[PDB]
RNA sequence: CCCGGCGAGGGGAGUGAAAAAGAACCUGAAACCGUGUACGUACAAGCAGUGGGAGCACGCUUAGGCGUGUGACUGCGUACC
RNA sequence: UGUAACGGGGCUAAACCAUGCACCGAAGCUGCGGCAGCGACGCUUAUGCGUUGUUGGGUAGGGGAGCGUUCUGUAAGCCUGCGAAGGUGUGCUGUGAGGCAUGCUGGAGGUAUCAGAAGUGCGAAUGCUGACAUAAGUAACGAUAAAGCGGGUGAAAAGCCC
């Protein structure tokens, strides 16, 4: 609505 | 002015009885596509089934050149797996010879609802009777 | 009369609209090429 | 000078979706889809108004060389003992006639078998 | 997870095709009442092969 | 746009593009691109162009006969009823009067016809000599004009 | 005459009230009547209490003859689905609808 | 009885009495024409062929109406390089009817 | 007035030129969701169209067919930026 | 993964070689029609181009020519409550942008022509706003402290009262 979360840790794909 | 066509409803279609009795597999094959395609029509029309029912006799009678008696393979595949099913000519010509013809004509017939159509007016017969007789096929030579 | 003034052929060159569409020849990136610097907002060497 | 340019989008939409009547699903009532649809079927028709004259011309062939084996002659040696008679007729004509008027085309071959002897 | 199209009315239709509600066959009237009732179900009044079995 | 510099939503994370400010000319209630300022539209047309545009204006109303001239033409009351008539009686209708001098009953009996319009022999233009249909010249406001023309 | 009776607004989806209107169509009311009263829905209820309408505008306006009246012609048209919020977790909303529907019922001695 | 006629170097088929569609032919809206150029003649059973025409054969039509064909339109496109055309196409078309056939 | 819950909503009646102008109120589009009719569809494979094309339904002309709706079957055909 | 190294059937010629004859085969060329540009005696008159020969795939891009919308003038003119815009169908017409005529809804505005100015043309920008889809009548109904029955009121009682 007004507020938008960070999303998830993504893939540590080092 | 519009080419003609031929219509589905008024077509005519005759039969034909053909001996398969030392016939080469392909060479007979090949003109029974032909007629039950319908290209012996001068009614032709690519999208109809002008072709003449055809039956064929002595279908174990059939023969093929060469080595292809014990080396022409037929394969299918079973949906499942590891199912590859394989059969020589010698192993179908002893199971069930329709087959033979039947796949030599499926082959050349076009594929779609109309290909399929005209396969279902081929009636290829394993021995050298059969009980069409009502319809009164015309001998056919080929 | 005043519906009737009409100036003389080739005063009016009728201007020339970029992004407009692809008939009117112009129209996606407007006859500035493809990207670089020269077809940027403003982009564009000093003298 | 603002122009509210709600009627020229609209019967412009429009105009293509009546074009695009008989689609199937949201490819005939979206214009966004539409649009793609109307331009291929464009593209369709410019491409098959020349797939139409290959069409038939192998047709009319087919029927041409059924009515001459029929009578005894491939389609080749027909055509061939007709430009050697030096008939001109077109195998539209051809096809048609083999069709309708069976003694006609019976006459036809035998000029060209005629041509060719 | 998650679809990767919409499926169209084609779908939506299809897929409900079999959520239609099934009409019951026949009532069964009354025995003595003549009142209508579900098979095996009581009456509205009370009453079951014509017996008033609830008097309520 | 009365409003605020604001990132609306941070640059990542977000599912929706990457936006700077709720002005941006893109959004809803936002500023246009490029907003007209008051201009200026007065375009300079050379002192000789006007000139040349005149004596052509005034050689075709000769040539289209939309040139009535006249000596002296006014009135003694200022009555737009007087001028009415008066313009009755020369069998006209929609016409624009180029007296010498602004003659204040002409003046005030032309200020309420609006297919009549008195000017002085100056303040003549092209707008108006074509627009009206026929344009009186009092003998007096020709020469006026065609010294004015030079 | 094509009686006809509605119900706007009526507080149910689109969707559940399609359902039984879908029983009952070209069934002569006398029958339509008994399969709603045990029909066990909701939706039920509500093309029930505008059966009973329709009849009643039949019988009171139009003329007479509940004994022939077919529900000729009867369908449930989306309407003014009323918005609402739901809490979710980590602080999302979600928007959720309360659907409405517009059921109409046109019956006729035909 | 019909006749095999070219026109606009394609052969029609036609028998005496019924309209064609030809290629737009110089003639007047209500006028007279005719082909000598007869390709072959049914005459019912014993058909005429002639080597290069039937040397007797004259078809003689009238030229019931002009117009212009169905408006087929042409769409030339090319896929993500930015280019399309539109344009429109009426063939002319010269409604004649086969009033009489000479062998 | 009638159905309705001394409801919601509606059908009548009535004003009104108009109430598919009834306050959810000028016009009222599109997406989206239905209802009826016509045609096709439950042995058929794929950017879903186009070229051909039978059948079927319908309007006109008579009976020449044509226009419209569908489109069986077939050739070709792997969206847009 | 499933033949799987002729595209398939199949072929002992339907393979390879050599010779020759036919035929199919493109949007190539030819045939008839149509348009547009360029060039050449014209017509002397800004040409019917009377005729020709030739050209016409095209992205970045260069040039030429246009259609259309809003507003201004022409317009105190013209159209219009004997129906304007708008909406929705239908038919005709232009090479296209488009136009026209007309049926229904609409119920009061529109605007020829020739010019003038542009907030002048949307499908994309993880565009913005409003609406409605899809997943779907599916997850879920928010503590596994627990409910059952009779009576009441009520149109309807598992949840309200006793
Ligand atoms: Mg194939
Ligand atoms: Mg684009
Ligand atoms: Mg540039
Ligand atoms: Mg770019
Ligand atoms: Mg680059
Ligand atoms: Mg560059
Ligand atoms: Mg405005
Ligand atoms: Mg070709
Ligand atoms: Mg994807
Ligand atoms: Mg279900
Ligand atoms: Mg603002
Ligand atoms: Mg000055
Ligand atoms: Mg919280
Ligand atoms: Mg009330
Ligand atoms: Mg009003
Ligand atoms: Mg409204
Ligand atoms: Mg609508
Ligand atoms: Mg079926
Ligand atoms: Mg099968
Ligand atoms: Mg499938
Ligand atoms: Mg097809
Ligand atoms: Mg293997
Ligand atoms: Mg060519
Ligand atoms: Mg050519
Ligand atoms: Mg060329
Ligand atoms: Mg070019
Ligand atoms: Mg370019
Ligand atoms: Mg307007
Ligand atoms: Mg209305
Ligand atoms: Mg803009
Ligand atoms: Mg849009
Ligand atoms: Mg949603
Ligand atoms: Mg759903
Ligand atoms: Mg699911
Ligand atoms: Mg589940
Ligand atoms: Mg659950
Ligand atoms: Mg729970
Ligand atoms: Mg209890
Ligand atoms: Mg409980």
């Amino acid at each position: 609505p007004v507020y938008i979360p960070r999303p998830r840790p993504p893939h540590p794909r080092l | 002015m519009k080419t003609f066509t031929a219509k589905p409803e008024t077509v005519k279609r005759d039969w034909y009885v053909v001996d398969a009795t030392g016939k080469t597999l392909g060479r007979l094959a090949t003109e029974l596509a032909r007629r039950l395609r319908g290209k012996h029509k001068a009614e032709y029309t690519p999208h109809v089934d002008t072709g003449d029912y055809i039956i064929v006799l002595n279908a174990d009678k059939v023969a093929v050149t060469g080595n292809k008696r014990t080396d022409k393979v037929y394969y299918h595949h079973t949906g499942h797996i590891g199912g590859i099913k394989q059969a020589t000519f010698e192993e179908m010509i002893a199971r069930r010879p329709e087959r033979v013809i039947e796949i030599a004509v499926k082959g050349m017939l076009p594929k779609g609802p109309l290909g399929r159509a005209m396969f279902r007016k081929l009636k290829v017969y394993a021995g050298n009777e059969h009980n069409h007789a009502a319809q009164q096929p015309q001998v056919l030579d080929i | 009369r005043l519906n009737t003034l009409s100036p003389a052929e080739g005063s009016k060159k009728a201007g020339k609209r970029l992004g407009r569409g692809i008939g009117s020849g112009l129209g996606k990136t407007g006859g500035r090429g493809h990207k670089g610097q020269k077809s940027r907002s403003g982009g564009g060497v000093r003298r | 000078a603002r122009v509210k340019r709600g009627v020229i989008a609209r019967a412009r939409h429009k105009k293509i979706l009546k074009q695009a009547k008989g689609y199937y699903g949201a490819r005939s009532r979206v214009y966004r889809v539409a649009f793609q649809a109307v331009i291929k079927a464009g593209q369709y028709a410019y491409r098959d108004r020349r797939q139409r004259k290959r069409q038939f011309r192998q047709l009319w062939i087919a029927r041409i060389n059924a009515a001459a084996r029929q009578n005894g002659i491939s389609y080749s040696k027909f055509i061939n003992g007709l430009k050697k008679a030096s008939v001109e007729i077109d195998r539209k004509i051809l096809a048609d006639i083999a069709v309708f008027d069976k003694v006609a085309f019976t006459a036809l071959v035998e000029k060209a078998k005629a041509a060719l002897a | 997870a998650v679809q990767q199209n919409k499926p169209t009315r084609s779908k939506r239709g299809m897929r409900r095709s079999h959520d239609a509600l099934t009409a019951v066959t026949s009532l069964s009237v009354d025995k003595t009442s003549g009142e209508k009732h579900l098979r095996h179900h009581i009456t509205a009044d009370g009453y079951y092969r014509g017996r008033k079995v609830i008097a309520k | 746009v009365t409003g605020s510099g604001k990132k609306p939503w941070r640059q990542k994370g977000t599912g929706r593009a990457r936006s700077g400010s709720i002005k941006s000319p893109i959004w809803r209630s936002g500023g246009v691109t490029f907003a007209a300022r008051p201009q200026d539209h007065s375009q300079k047309v050379n002192k000789k162009m006007y000139r040349g545009a005149l004596k052509s204006i005034l050689s075709e109303l000769v040539r289209q006969d939309r040139l009535i001239v006249v000596e002296k033409f006014s009135v003694e009351a200022p009555k737009t009823k007087l001028l009415a008539q008066k313009l009755k009686d020369m069998a006209l209708e929609d016409v624009l009067i180029i007296t010498g001098e602004l003659d204040e009953n002409l003046f005030l009996a032309a200020r309420n016809l609006h297919k009549v319009d008195v000017r002085d022999a100056t303040g003549i233009d092209p707008v108006s000599l074509i627009a009206f249909d026929k344009v009186v010249m009092t003998a007096d406001a020709v020469k006026q004009v065609e010294e004015m023309l030079a | 005459m094509e009686t006809i009776a509605k119900h706007r607004h009526a507080r149910s989806s689109a969707q559940k009230v399609r359902l039984v209107a879908d029983l009952i169509r070209g069934k002569k009311v006398s029958q339509a009547l008994d399969i709603l009263t045990y029909t066990n829905k909701k939706a039920a209820v509500l093309v029930k209490k505008v059966l009973e309408s329709a009849i009643a505008n039949a019988e009171h306006n139009d003329g007479a003859d509940i004994d022939d009246l077919k529900v000729t012609k009867i369908f449930v048209d989306e309407g003014p689905s009323m918005k609402r919020i739901m809490p979710r977790a980590k602080g999302r909303a979600d928007r959720i609808l309360k659907r409405t529907s517009h059921i109409t019922v046109v019956v006729s001695d035909r | 009885m019909y006749a095999v006629f070219q026109s606009g170097g394609k052969q029609h088929r036609v028998s005496e009495g019924q309209t064609v569609r030809l290629e737009k032919l110089d003639i007047a809206t209500g006028e007279t024409v005719e082909f000598a150029e007869v390709l072959m003649i049914a005459n019912g059973e014993e058909v005429k062929i002639g080597v290069p025409f039937v040397d007797g054969g004259v078809i003689k039509a009238e030229v019931v109406a002009h117009g212009r064909g169905e408006k087929v339109k042409i769409v030339k496109f090319r896929r993500r390089k930015h280019y399309r055309k539109q344009q429109g196409h009426r063939q002319w078309f010269t409604d004649v009817k086969i009033t009489g056939i000479s062998a």
